[PDB]
Formats: structure tokens, C-alpha cells, sequence
């Protein structure tokens, strides 16, 4: 049995792990009160896949989720709300103190109160699991929470599980849009203490699927729901080859060796394309080459990035559907042709590729369309160099005049661990420059 | 869970803040006779925050009054919602500060701060967990500045892992209330920079100038005027009690808000504000509040962000509605405007936005800034200081109760350090 | 009145101490002569720092080996002779914990610092040009910085577990800052000063911590002021004008991360304070720097305690020293860089310094 343990840190994390359960629970049959109806109607069978659930000997579906916070408005708007007879009353909230938005608070004085029991319900879950993959934190580089207690985990995680894949979805900052004065410092701290043990770190930012929205959705008036809903279907794409029958099946196992060529290029960039209205949905064919095109479009990414300021890397293509196979390698040969998708010399395959029977689901009340052939992507470039180069000089405007460092001090931080984070991230920005590097 | 210790110091702490529990109280549906009478649900989740269960579902709230004349006691007392308090935490006394800060730092304010600090102790030991404190006074009297500074220096030493959120209503420029205005103000002024982490800064001619042109109001009582600090008094503490999308207590703001430990006095400013009749007239979106609010004429601290560049600028809004408008907003205020804000700061703004918005409007916002104009108010502090103590205008009241020249030079050389380090960063770099 | 007097900087070097020893750590550190080199395990890039004194000790008989009486005669020694025209001096100290500054300042027993060297020799040179011309006067205080709370270490605390009464800080319109309650003690021969230092760092609060065995957790603040009274050309009354001097010694407490030394409780308490005073003895030191260059700044002296006492040291009228130690493991090589390159600041920094004389009036 495959197994994955999904947790949820920060406000960011829980609202897309909700987003998560109800597509799930959706796709399955699985209701919010944790039963299944759908093992009395036919006579039984495996309605709602052990990977991502669990089962009691009366019926309750169980998540495999731990769902943590350090502030209780939000995992106590779980517990009164609709999903609350699902999951199990060990959701780990502190209910004091927030991380302030300081890596500090979360990583040293206020994140140290928890872990200990973080890692004794993660025990919990995995004891009773009979094959584990690896796991899927769900946060946002820009908090306190999901900076520092997530570095804290996978640095504990790290030395407890090991042989283990730690993937990590996060909400990468924007250039122009923020919301805190902080970003760049607790982004800049946490991929020094995320570049040496997680193995593959997706990436997204709000930007980019504001922009989204407007030009494939006709909303000018987005908010998070719409965005978590994107992102809880990317999290349905990538497991959909665990709770489902397809023809190419990727695990967890099969990122981690296709896409992270060496250990510290690990931030992958995704997307899905077809984000349509049910205005659109018809006039459109919706066929695999406009799909795998369009998921190569410039205005069709979930980051604020060019693709075109730098060259691919690795490529993991997932679809859902009604999907034949040279539907697929015509339009890899399609991509492999344009001089625009500029490849690396080192990388002449670059195209994994896989495919899945099982149609995305749709909530009600939702902004997406009834599609017969679903595609996402995860890609690996060279373009991000540029992202993280301005996160560096944000800092750099900052830390030379030492701002906001006497509340990070405060909470268990030396000044000298901003300088030594910095010149990890520096290495790495020419980690990007040492790839691009044509060989003789 | 998140809880604050309110304490009202002199007629016009206790004033702002009995106006302040009429408004929460409206907010969370409690009767003066501290009984829940309200609709939603909402309201007893985070009620923990301001207020204390008594005995049969009756909410008292964590007020601590003090003062030295009992006069505003009985106003309070004797008001609507006076009723709700604890009479052991009406502490008081006699012998009045008569408008000198030696009289409420020296001699009787040193014989009643122990009563005080003793009902401060039972309210926090009372408590699960405690994020700080809200103490509302006035710079230009002697109870609330004196025994309000000496109070924060006190609980600064027993809580100092704790906010100390602090409500002044600064001296004004054209005219005085007080003859001993700037005396006053600049000690303190050096006792709060010194023992704080978020002051906000309110005068009464802003708040005048509001009522008269945008309220459009012709006899405005203070009534009013504390019918409007409230509101944002309201609003830097609701996504403590209130759910969202984005929430930030007052430890994220003060770490958003402060780049340096002394720079912490902010202008505030609300929302919708409107004339009675002219709101029809009007739309309620994002956009018409992020242009009422980032306005001159819209704040309450008697200074013009278009003398400065701020530093900071935080923004909590209440109301269902959408991120992008905010960020876009706030993005399109910090590329037009570029010239009132700081280079060296990429993102000079903070977003904060919850769920649920006041009992009858469906947006309101509530803005903080950080701006390099307030060196200003404290610049006209000590320049009247220096028309008044190089001829030692009033001083022998002071030196009468305690106090020596050296404790004036001090306040002055620290209050024009302030306005150095306000002043550095408001040219080009 | 007055002169432009760059800030004296030397650096130094400890030898392994031993718990890396025990690790097995790999030397990082060089010294071409004067210039310092710093090599990583990685080897990618090799910074390269450059002092005015360059101090060794690493092994006793490398060619260089500057011992406890060397950093005297190259360093405070011309402090010492600055201050007898009547210049105000100082010397602190820099540096993390373990990289040896309250063993260069104040030495162990069998191998004295600076203090003990400065005052003996004072008190030799002092004998040696006593007459009844000009008189020699010498006083002395040593107070401490605890979390925020200076402290007197030469007050003899008895029966109370906090005999610890906090003192506080005050300005004056012209002398600038000073200590409320300073108990300023006269002495005569260096006999009265070991009686006070063996008192005073008794007092001094230390503790054990996983960098060092006996860690410093407070900065160390040692006052002398030593007035001159001369005679010259008068009408009447002589034994008037007198030209003064105040030598301040400092010794820090270090930079100190949470996890290479474990500490929880109140050792993580005050840890967080000798964190935001030397995180605000930095920008002191980077916006004096920012000085010499015209640009108009503001030194954020009133952020912290310490750097608010000792104002005049810095800019002011003080010629003053940074001594910077660090150690050469390459454990230690994220904090070797910050001390360092602050170092290298402070050889920025010109401060006027004056004879101070009063003629009596
Ligand atoms: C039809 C209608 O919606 O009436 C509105 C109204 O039209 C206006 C005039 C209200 C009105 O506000 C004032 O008249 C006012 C007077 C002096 C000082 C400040 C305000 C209103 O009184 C204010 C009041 O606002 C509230 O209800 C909030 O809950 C407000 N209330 C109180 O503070 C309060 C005080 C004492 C007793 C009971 C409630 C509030 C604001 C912030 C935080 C909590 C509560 C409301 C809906 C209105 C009237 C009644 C006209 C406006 O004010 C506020 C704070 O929202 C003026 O602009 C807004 C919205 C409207 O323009
Ligand atoms: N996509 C998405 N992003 C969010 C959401 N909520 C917050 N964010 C982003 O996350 C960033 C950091 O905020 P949080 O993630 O809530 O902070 P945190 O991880 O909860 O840590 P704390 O500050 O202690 O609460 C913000 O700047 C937002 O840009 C959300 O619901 N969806
Ligand atoms: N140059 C040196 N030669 C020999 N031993 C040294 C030298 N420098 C330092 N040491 C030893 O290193 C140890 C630590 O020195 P110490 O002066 O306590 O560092 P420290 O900076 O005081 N620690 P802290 O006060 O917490 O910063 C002492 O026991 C010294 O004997
Ligand atoms: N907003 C408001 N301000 C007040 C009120 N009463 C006094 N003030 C202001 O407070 C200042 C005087 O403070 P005061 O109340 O006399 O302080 P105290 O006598 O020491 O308690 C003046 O500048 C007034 O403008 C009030 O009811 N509301
Ligand atoms: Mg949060
Ligand atoms: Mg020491």
C-alpha cells in the first residue's frame, strides 16, 4: 500500500488543504462526516483510497493529515465547521502566539513547544501505514509558521524517516505584490534550512493566478478560495496515480529522480492549463497539443517568471482523462521543435511524461469547467535565478542597514546567521549561472 | 487565548475608553448589565480577549480605571454602561495632579500605582495567555501622561515579553486646552519611547477637521470624537477575535510597523466616514477606502504625509472581498505615490483583512501609518519647551514636587534625537 | 582645539580551544605578516582583511607569536602615553564566545592582561616623575550591563538573594552621559586596585555555557580618572589649572547562537541582550563609519545601554582602541567574518579628540 502524509502549516497551508479534502472527498465519494456510502450501495471495494485516508470498523473514513498552526482562528473554524466529524481532534493548534512573521518565533522560542508532539502523532500515522512514500507540507515562505516550524520538522523529519521523500508545496512571494515587510528575510532563512533536506520544493505565487483568473476566468474580483482550489486540483494531479488506475503511473519516488538533476536545484515551477469558464468550455476542442502548448504559454503560469529568461531543465507531464498516448509525443515533438522552449545541452530527453484515467473533478459553486482531458506540469528552469536575485537584493537593501533584526535577536537569532543564510543563496544564484554553461 | 488589560487614566482615558466599551459591546452583543444578548455565534468565541465570565453567563470587563479626582469615576459609574465594571478596579484617590506631571510621577501617583499594579497582577495571572496591554491618555495633563508613563515603566519591568499598546491624544498646534502642554508631552514622550512597542498618535484639531468637512457635522461633542478613536482602536485588535483570511495581532504589526524600537508612533485612521445624507452618493469598494484613508484629511494626528515619506503603512480591513483589489491597491499607492514612501523598504505596506465587519456596514478598514511628518508635532514640543524653560515659564510646580532641571534637558535632547532619526530617512538616498 | 585621530583596531587570534580539539576542526585563518586570510572548507572565494595591528597565538613559537605582554606595548601603551598630555582613551573588546577577549584584557592569574600591565606600569611611571611640582590624583569605578540593567560590581552585596540593587543612566547637559549611584573609589598603589578587580569580577555574572567554561554574560565597564594638577605662569594662587584623562577599559560578552551553546531558561534570557547590544554596537560603529564620507547619518547611540554610556568613547573625545579576537576553527568561521568586517569599520571612524585643561574661575 502507498501511503502520504499530508500536513498543513500556516493559514496558507490549512486553507489549501481544505480546498484539498473537499476535492478529494469529492473525487471519492467520501462524505464530510467521514463515511462511505458507496461500500454498501454496489457491495463494497476500495471507494476511498488508504493512500490518502484510513478506515474504522464502523465506516469513518480518517484523513492522514495532522493539519498544525500556532493561531486557533483557523484550525477552530475546521473543527465548527463542515469538516469536522473527519478529522481527528489531534490537530496540533497551540492556540497562543502566532510566529509574528519572524522565522525566529516559529523556528526557536514559540515553534519548540510543539514539534515534540508533531512528530508523536507523525509516528502515529506512519506506524500504521504499510509502505510510505514520503510526505507533502503544504506552506507559504513569508510567515513566521511556515518558515521557521516547517525547517524545524524537515530538519527533524530529516534525521527520524530519512530514506523518505519530503516534498513541499509553497506560495513563493511576488515581486510586486506583499503583504508583509518580512518576506525576503524568512524566505532567505528558510531555503538555508530547506536546501539540504527537502527533495523537491513546488513553488506558486498569487500573482500569477490573479492574472490567471482574469484573462482565462472573466473574474476581476479574486480571492484565496478560487486560488486554493487551483492548487488543491495541481495536489490532486500529482497523486492521481496513487488512488487511481492509469496506464503511466509516477509516484512520489519518480520526481525527486527526473527532476532534480543536482541536490539544490529542487524548485520546481507548475502548472495547469485548462482554466476555462463553462463559457469557454465550449468553443473550445480542449486537445492534448492546445493543452501542452498552452501549458508552456508565458501568461499561463503559477509564477511570476519568464520562462524565456532562462532554458528547461526537467519536465513532468501528468494528465487526466481521455488521454492516448502519441496525442502526448506529437506535441513533445511539437515543443522539442520551437526554438522559443530552449532546452539544456545536458538534458536532450527532458519530458517525463504520464497519464491517468480518472477526469478532474468539479466542486459546485466553483470558476472551472466540466474537462474530459486535464493536464498539469511541473517544470524545472532556470528562470527562478532571476526571483530569487531580487529576493537577495530586497534583503540587501535591508540587512545593510540591519532593520528589523532586533525582533528576530529577540527570539533566539544571532546576527550573523542573516549574513550566513545569504551567502548560501548566493551560491545557489550561481548554481543557476554554472547550468546555463553550454559544455564543450 | 489572546487577552489585553485595558486601563484608563484621567478624564480623557476613561471618556475614549467607556465610548470604546459601548462599542465592543455592541460588537459582541453585551447589555451594560454584562448579559450576552446578540445574534451570531461569532461574538462569545474570542470573547476571552476584553471581557471575564462572571457567574451566570455575565461578562465583566478587564478595565482598570484609575485616576485622582473621583469626577469621571461617577461619570462613568453613574452612565450607561458603568455598571459593567468591577468596583474593585475603580481605583482612585484625591488630591488631583492639578495639570503637573511631577503630581501623578512623584507624590501621588507614587502612593496609588501599587493599587493599580496589584489589580494589573490578579487581570494576568487571571489569564491563559497575555499579548499586552491598552492604555488610552493624554499628553498635556498630569494623571494620565504621569501615571500612565510610570505605569507602562512599571508593568514594562514585570511583562516585558508583552505588548504595551498605548492611545495618546497629542497637544495641538493653533490652540491650547492646556497652558503646560509641552512640558508635559515631553516627558512623556520620553518615558513612552523608551517603554513601548506601538503608540498611536491622535489630535484633536484632525479630528475636528474630519467632523466638520467629511461627517459634515455643525456641533460636534467629544462624544464624537471618541466615537472615532474607538473605531480604529477597534480594528487593530479584531483579527484577535474575529476570523479572516489574512490575520495579524498586534505583535505582527509592531514587527511590520517598527524597523527600529523607537520609531513606533503611527497616525491612525478609519474607513467609510461619511456625511449622514451623501451616502448614496457613494460607493462602498476597496478602492474608495484606500483613497479616503491614505488622505491628508483623513487622519487624526494633525500632520501631512505629503511632508514626509512613509516608513510604514498597515491596512485591516473587515468586510467579505477580495486580495487582489487589496494587493493591486496598495501596490497602485506605492508606484504613484512613490515619492511618500521609503526606497530601501521594497513593500512599504501591510495587508490585513478578516471576515466579519461592524454591526451596521458591510466594509470597513482601518489604517496605521509610519511616517516621517510626526517629527513635526514633536518638533512644535520642543521648540515651545525651549520659549518656556530657557526663562523657566512655569517650572517652579514642578521643581516643587520633586524634580530637577536635568530631567528636562534629557526629555528635550531625546525627543530631538527622535526627530533626527525621523528626519535622516526623509531624504533620497 | 582638537585633532582628527582614526580609531585604533588590532585583531588577534586564539589558539584551537579545546572542545574543537576534541572535533577535530580544520584551521580557516591565516596571517601573511599583517594581512589576514580566510579560507573555507569550500574554497570558493578567500576574503582577505587588513588592520593596523595584527596580533598570533596560535602556536608559541611560530615566528609572530604576539604574547599577553606584546598586546601592551603596541596597543595600550600608546594609550597610555596619550593619556598623560591629558586626550581621553578607551580599549574594547570584540568578538564571540570563546574567541578570548576577558583573557586579553584582564588576563588569568599566572598570565596577566592589560589592566593589571596598565595599572602597575602606570603606577611605575607615576613614581618615576612624582615631585612637588604637579600632583597625581586616581580614582576608579567597574560596573556591569545585565539584561538591560547596569549593576556595580565594587559594592559588597550581603544578606538578600538580590542584593543587586539597578542603577541608571543619566545625562548631562556638557560631561555627556554617566552612571546614577557610581560608587567612585580612590586609589593610591597598585595594591588597592587587585583588591577590587579580585572583588568586582567575583560579581561579574558568569556562567557555564557549551563555548567556553566560565562565559562572560554581562559587559564589563572599568573607569580611571586621573587628574593632573600643574603650575605655571600666574599672578597669585597656583596649583589652579589641571588637565584630566579618563581611561575606560571594556571587556564585551559574544555573539553566541542557541544551538553550539545549549542553554535554556535564563542563560537563553540574557542571550537575547548581549544579542541586541552588540547588534546595536554594530550600527554605531557602520553609521560613524558612514561619517567619513559626508554623508549625514544618525548614530543610533540610544537604542541600547551600552553604547549610550560609552558615546564619547566612539565618536567624542576619546582616542580609542578595538581589540578583535576570533578563533581559528572553521566551525567558527560564520562569526569570524562579522567580527571581522566589523574591525574593518572601525579603522574608519575619525573622531577629535582634545587636551581637556579647566584654568580655576
Ligand atoms: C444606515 C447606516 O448604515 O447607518 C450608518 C451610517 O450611515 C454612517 C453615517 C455611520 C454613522 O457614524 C457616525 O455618525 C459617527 C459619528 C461620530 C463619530 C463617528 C461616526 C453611524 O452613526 C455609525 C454606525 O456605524 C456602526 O454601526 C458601527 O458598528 C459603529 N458603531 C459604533 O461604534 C457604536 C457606538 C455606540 C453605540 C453603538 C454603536 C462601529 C464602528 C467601528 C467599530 C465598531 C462599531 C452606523 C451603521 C451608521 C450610523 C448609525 C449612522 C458612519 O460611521 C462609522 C463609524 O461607521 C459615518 O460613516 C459611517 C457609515 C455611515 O456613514
Ligand atoms: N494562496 C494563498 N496564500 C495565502 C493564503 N493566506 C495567506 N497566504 C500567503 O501567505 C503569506 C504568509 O501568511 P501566512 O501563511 O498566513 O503566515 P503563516 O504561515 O500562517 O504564519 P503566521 O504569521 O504565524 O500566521 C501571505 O503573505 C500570503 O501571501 C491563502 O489562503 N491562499
Ligand atoms: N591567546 C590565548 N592563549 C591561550 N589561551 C587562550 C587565549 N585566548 C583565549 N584563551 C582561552 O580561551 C578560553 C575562553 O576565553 P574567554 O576570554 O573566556 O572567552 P570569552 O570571550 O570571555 N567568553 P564570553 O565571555 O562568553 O564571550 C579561556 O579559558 C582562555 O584561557
Ligand atoms: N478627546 C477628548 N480629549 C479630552 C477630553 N478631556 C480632555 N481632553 C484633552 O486632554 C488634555 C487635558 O488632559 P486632562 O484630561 O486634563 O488630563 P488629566 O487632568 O491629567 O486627567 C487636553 O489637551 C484636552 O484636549 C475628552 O473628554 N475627550
Ligand atoms: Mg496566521
Ligand atoms: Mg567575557
Amino acid at each position: 500500500m502507498r501511503e502520504c502524509i499530508s500536513i498543513h502549516v500556516g493559514q496558507a497551508g490549512v486553507q489549501i488543504g481544505n480546498a484539498c479534502w473537499e476535492l478529494y472527498c469529492l473525487e471519492h465519494g467520501i462524505q464530510p462526516d467521514g463515511q462511505m456510502p458507496s461500500d454498501k450501495t454496489i457491495g463494497g471495494g476500495d471507494d476511498s483510497f488508504n493512500t490518502f485516508f484510513s478506515e474504522t470498523g464502523a465506516g469513518k473514513h480518517v484523513p492522514r493529515a495532522v493539519f498544525v498552526d500556532l493561531e486557533p482562528t483557523v484550525i477552530d473554524e475546521v473543527r465548527t465547521g463542515t469538516y469536522r466529524q473527519l478529522f481527528h481532534p489531534e490537530q496540533l493548534i497551540t492556540g497562543k502566539e502566532d510566529a509574528a512573521n519572524n522565522y525566529a518565533r516559529g523556528h526557536y522560542t514559540i515553534g519548540k513547544e510543539i514539534i515534540d508532539l508533531v512528530l508523536d502523532r507523525i509516528r502515529k500515522l506512519a506506524d500504521q501505514c504499510t509502505g510510505l512514500q514520503g510526505f507533502l507540507v503544504f506552506h507559504s515562505f513569508g510567515g513566521g509558521t511556515g518558515s521557521g516550524f516547517t525547517s524545524l520538522l524537515m530538519e527533524r523529519l530529516s534525521v527520524d524517516y530519512g530514506k523518505k521523500s519530503k516534498l513541499e508545496f509553497s506560495i513563493y512571494p511576488a515581486p510586486q505584490v506583499s503583504t508583509a515587510v518580512v518576506e525576503p528575510y524568512n524566505s532567505i532563512l528558510t531555503t538555508h534550512t530547506t536546501l539540504e533536506h527537502s527533495d523537491c520544493a513546488f513553488m506558486v505565487d498569487n500573482e500569477a493566478i490573479y492574472d490567471i483568473c482574469r484573462r482565462n476566468l472573466d473574474i476581476e474580483r479574486p480571492t484565496y478560495t478560487n486560488l486554493n482550489r487551483l492548487i488543491s486540483q495541481i495536489v490532486s494531479s500529482i497523486t492521481a496515480s496513487l488512488r487511481f488506475d492509469g496506464a503511466l503511473n509516477v509516484d512520489l519516488t519518480e520526481f525527486q529522480t527526473n527532476l532534480v538533476p543536482y541536490p539544490r536545484i529542487h524548485f520546481p515551477l507548475a502548472t495547469y492549463a485548462p482554466v476555462i469558464s463553462a463559457e469557454k468550455a465550449y468553443h473550445e476542442q480542449l486537445s492534448v497539443a492546445e493543452i501542452t502548448n498552452a501549458c508552456f504559454e508565458p501568461a499561463n503560469q503559477m509564477v511570476k517568471c519568464d520562462p524565456r529568461h532562462g532554458k528547461y531543465m526537467a519536465c513532468c507531464l501528468l494528465y487526466r482523462g481521455d488521454v492516448v498516448p502519441k496525442d502526448v509525443n506529437a506535441a513533445i515533438a511539437t515543443i522539442k521543435t520551437k526554438r522559443s522552449i530552449q532546452f539544456v545541452d545536458w538534458c536532450p530527453t527532458g519530458f517525463k511524461v504520464g497519464i491517468n484515467y480518472q477526469p478532474p473533478t468539479v466542486v459546485p459553486g466553483g470558476d472551472l469547467a466540466k474537462v474530459q482531458r486535464a493536464v498539469c506540469m511541473l517544470s524545472n528552469t532556470t528562470a527562478i535565478a532571476e526571483a530569487w536575485a531580487r529576493l537577495d537584493h530586497k534583503f540587501d537593501l535591508m540587512y545593510a542597514k540591519r532593520a528589523f533584526v532586533h525582533w528576530y535577536v529577540g527570539e533566539g537569532m544571532e546576527e550573523g546567521e542573516f549574513s550566513e543564510a545569504r551567502e548560501d543563496m548566493a551560491a545557489l544564484e550561481k548554481d543557476y549561472e554554472e547550468v546555463g554553461v553550454d559544455s564543450v | 487565548m489572546r487577552e489585553i488589560v485595558h486601563i484608563q487614566a484621567g478624564q480623557c482615558g476613561n471618556q475614549i475608553g467607556a465610548k470604546f466599551w459601548e462599542v465592543i459591546s455592541d460588537e459582541h452583543g453585551i447589555d451594560p448589565t454584562g448579559s450576552y444578548h446578540g445574534d451570531s455565534d461569532l461574538q462569545l468565541e474570542r470573547i476571552n480577549v476584553y471581557y471575564n465570565e462572571a457567574t451566570g453567563n455575565k461578562y465583566v470587563p478587564r478595565a482598570i480605571l484609575v485616576d485622582l479626582e473621583p469626577g469621571t469615576m461617577d461619570s462613568v459609574r453613574s452612565g450607561p454602561f458603568g455598571q459593567i465594571f468591577r468596583p474593585d478596579n475603580f481605583v482612585f484617590g484625591q488630591s488631583g495632579a492639578g495639570n503637573n506631571w511631577a503630581k501623578g510621577h512623584y507624590t501621588e501617583g507614587a502612593e496609588l500605582v501599587d493599587s493599580v499594579l496589584d489589580v494589573v497582577r490578579k487581570e494576568s495571572e487571571s489569564c491563559d495567555c497575555l499579548q499586552g496591554f491598552q492604555l488610552t491618555h493624554s499628553l498635556g495633563g498630569g494623571t494620565g501622561s504621569g501615571m500612565g508613563t510610570l505605569l507602562i515603566s512599571k508593568i514594562r519591568e514585570e511583562y516585558p515579553d508583552r505588548i504595551m499598546n498605548t492611545f495618546s491624544v497629542m497637544p495641538s498646534p493653533k490652540v491650547s486646552d492646556t497652558v503646560v502642554e509641552p512640558y508635559n508631552a515631553t516627558l512623556s514622550v520620553h518615558q513612552l519611547v523608551e517603554n513601548t512597542d506601538e503608540t498611536y498618535c491622535i489630535d484633536n484639531e484632525a479630528l475636528y477637521d474630519i467632523c466638520f468637512r467629511t461627517l459634515k457635522l455643525t456641533t460636534p461633542t467629544y462624544g464624537d470624537l471618541n466615537h472615532l478613536v474607538s473605531a480604529t482602536m477597534s480594528g487593530v485588535t479584531t483579527c484577535l477575535r474575529f476570523p479572516g483570511q489574512l490575520n495579524a495581532d498586534l505583535r505582527k504589526l509592531a514587527v511590520n510597523m517598527v524597523p527600529f524600537p523607537r520609531l513606533h508612533f503611527f497616525m491612525p485612521g478609519f474607513a467609510p466616514l461619511t456625511s449622514r445624507g451623501s451616502q448614496q452618493y457613494r460607493a462602498l469598494t476597496v478602492p474608495e477606502l484606500t483613497q479616503q484613508m491614505f488622505d491628508s484629511k483623513n487622519m487624526m494626528a494633525a500632520c501631512d504625509p505629503r511632508h514626509g515619506r512613509y516608513l510604514t503603512v498597515a491596512a485591516i480591513f473587515r468586510g467579505r472581498m477580495s486580495m487582489k483589489e487589496v494587493d493591486e491597491q496598495m501596490l497602485n499607492v506605492q508606484n504613484k505615490n512613490s515619492s511618500y514612501f521609503v526606497e530601501w523598504i521594497p513593500n512599504n505596506v501591510k495587508t490585513a483583512v478578516c471576515d466579519i465587519p461592524p454591526r451596521g456596514l458591510k466594509m470597513s478598514a482601518t489604517f496605521i501609518g509610519n511616517s516621517t511628518a510626526i517629527q513635526e508635532l514633536f518638533k512644535r514640543i520642543s521648540e515651545q519647551f525651549t520659549a518656556m524653560f530657557r526663562r523657566k515659564a512655569f517650572l517652579h510646580w514642578y521643581t516643587g514636587e520633586g524634580m530637577d532641571e536635568m530631567e528636562f534637558t534629557e526629555a528635550e535632547s531625546n525627543m530631538n534625537d527622535l526627530v533626527s532619526e525621523y528626519q535622516q530617512y526623509q531624504d533620497a538616498t | 582645539l582638537g585633532s582628527n585621530s582614526q580609531v585604533t583596531v588590532a585583531v588577534r587570534v586564539r589558539p584551537f580551544s579545546k572542545r574543537e580539539k576534541t572535533e577535530k576542526a580544520s584551521q580557516v585563518v591565516f596571517t601573511n605578516g599583517e594581512e589576514i586570510t580566510v579560507e573555507h572548507p569550500d574554497m570558493k572565494q578567500v576574503y582577505s582583511f587588513i588592520y593596523d595591528v595584527s596580533f598570533w597565538s596560535f602556536d608559541e613559537c611560530h615566528p609572530g607569536y604576539a604574547s599577553q605582554t606584546t598586546v601592551y606595548e603596541t596597543l595600550a601603551a600608546p594609550l597610555l602615553d596619550r593619556a598623560f598630555e591629558g586626550y581621553n582613551t578607551c580599549l574594547f573588546a570584540y568578538g564571540q564566545t570563546g574567541s578570548g577577549k576577558s583573557y586579553t584584557m584582564m588576563g588569568l592569574n599566572e598570565e596577566p592582561g592589560i589592566i593589571p600591565r596598565f595599572c602597575e606600569d602606570l603606577f611605575a611611571q607615576i613614581a618615576k616623575k612624582q615631585t612637588s611640582e604637579v600632583s597625581y590624583h586616581l580614582e576608579m569605578s567597574f560596573f556591569e550591563v545585565y539584561n538591560e540593567k547596569i549593576h556595580d560590581l565594587l559594592v559588597c552585596k550581603g544578606e538578600n538573594g538580590q542584593r543587586k540593587q539597578p542603577l541608571r543612566a543619566r545625562e548631562h547637559p556638557v560631561s555627556g552621559p554617566y552612571v546614577e549611584g557610581l560608587s567612585m573609589n580612590v586609589v593610591s598603589s597598585y595594591s588597592d586596585i587587585q583588591s577590587w578587580l579580585e572583588l568586582g569580577n567575583k560579581q561579574r555574572a558568569t556562567a557555564a555555557t557549551g563555548m567556553n567554561d566560565k562565559s562572560s554574560r554581562s559587559h564589563s565597564v572599568f573607569t580611571l580618572v586621573m587628574t593632573q594638577t600643574k603650575t605655571e605662569v600666574v599672578e597669585g594662587e597656583e596649583h589652579d589649572h589641571r588637565i584630566t584623562s579618563r581611561i575606560n577599559l571594556v571587556d564585551l560578552a559574544g555573539s553566541e547562537r542557541c544551538s553550539t551553546a545549549h542553554s535554556s531558561g535564563q542563560r537563553l534570557k540574557e542571550g537575547v541582550s548581549i544579542n541586541k547590544s552588540l547588534l546595536t554596537l554594530g550600527k554605531v560603529i557602520s553609521a560613524l563609519s558612514e561619517q567619513a564620507n559626508g554623508k549625514r547619518v544618525f548614530i543610533p547611540y540610544r537604542e541600547s545601554t551600552l553604547t549610550w554610556l560609552l558615546k564619547e568613547s566612539l565618536g567624542g573625545n576619546s582616542k580609542t582602541a578595538m581589540i578583535a579576537t576570533v578563533s581559528p576553527a572553521a566551525s567558527n568561521i560564520e562569526e569570524t567574518l562579522s567580527t571581522l568586517r566589523y574591525a574593518t569599520q572601525a579603522r574608519l571612524i575619525v573622531n577629535i579628540a582634545k587636551v581637556n585643561e579647566d584654568m580655576n574661575a
